[PDB]
């Protein structure tokens, strides 16, 4: 028998910061989910999930009318998670 | 929703990033990837999430364009969510899989995700810790040493998250 870490190789990504609200469009859809789709399509080939989710936060950096900041929590990733689309 | 057409990676680029600090990837001829989607649109107490079906069309297609097999479960309680999370991990398809993705699209507070039977008097809150406990190496042995990504689309409170400046 051999021991192993109970929690490892996890990553959570939320739509807003704690004690704040996320913005959802009634006909177009959630601003966060839409932007995650725009970034994942373009950067899955050259960037990893940590590199991608960092770029996602940057597009929210300018607050006008409605403001929301995505956050990355409880990260136990020891390696780079590259998707490699097409393979 | 969105078309989901992802910009592909070339073999010229794939061989260029070769390392012991990259997660291993299985062969496409035998690998069985799994992605789970849970969305609450219709509610008894709090208002209906109009335009939620657009965000289901986007993610369900994008994850499928990344080789994953998508499962969509609509309008569930906190106790129903807990059973579906245990059923997803108990699937032996994870054994011949390199990664997994999970998306939660409902309402929320500081404590967690709200079910379809949630109210201010009698709540139905699902903590983020309960999700991490069910997906760990103790409860889920099939996903050992593998990436496990979790996406959350819900509120975290009531404040607008903004502060004025000069
Ligand atoms: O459903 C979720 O997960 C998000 C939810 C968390 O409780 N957030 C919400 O209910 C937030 C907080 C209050 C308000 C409630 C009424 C429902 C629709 C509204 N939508 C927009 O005001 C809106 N959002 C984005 C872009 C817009 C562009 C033009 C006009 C209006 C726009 C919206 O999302 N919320």
């Amino acid at each position: 028998i051999k021991k192993a870490h109970i929690e490892k190789d996890f990553i959570a990504f939320c739509s807003s910061t704690p004690d704040n609200v996320s913005w959802r469009h009634p006909t177009m859809g959630s601003v966060f989910i839409g932007r995650l789709i725009e970034h994942m399509q373009e950067y899955a080939c050259s960037c990893d999930v940590e590199e991608i989710f960092r770029k996602v936060r940057f597009s929210f950096e300018q607050p006008d009318g409605r403001a929301q900041m995505p956050t990355t929590e409880r990260v136990t990733l020891t390696r780079c998670f590259y998707l490699f689309p097409g393979h | 929703g969105s078309e989901g057409n992802v910009k592909l990676c070339s073999l010229e680029e794939a061989q260029r990033i070769w390392s012991a600090e990259i997660y291993p990837i299985m062969d496409k001829s035998s690998r069985t990837r799994l992605a789970l989607i849970i969305c609450n649109e219709e509610f008894d107490s709090i208002p209906r999430r109009t335009g939620a079906e657009v965000d289901i069309t986007g993610m369900t297609m994008l994850l499928q364009n990344l080789g994953y097999s998508v499962d969509v479960k609509k309008n569930l309680t906190a106790s129903d969510m807990t059973t579906e999370l245990e059923a997803f991990a108990h699937r032996p398809e994870h054994k011949t899989s390199d990664s997994t993705f999970l998306v939660f699209m409902s309402h929320g507070i500081r404590e967690g995700i709200c079910g379809k039977k949630h109210s201010e008097q009698v709540p139905d809150i699902l903590q983020l810790n309960a999700i991490f406990n069910m997906l760990n190496t103790k409860n889920c042995p099939s996903l050992k040493d593998k990436p496990k990504v979790i996406i959350i689309q819900a509120c975290r409170g009531d404040s607008p998250g903004v502060v004025w400046f000069k």
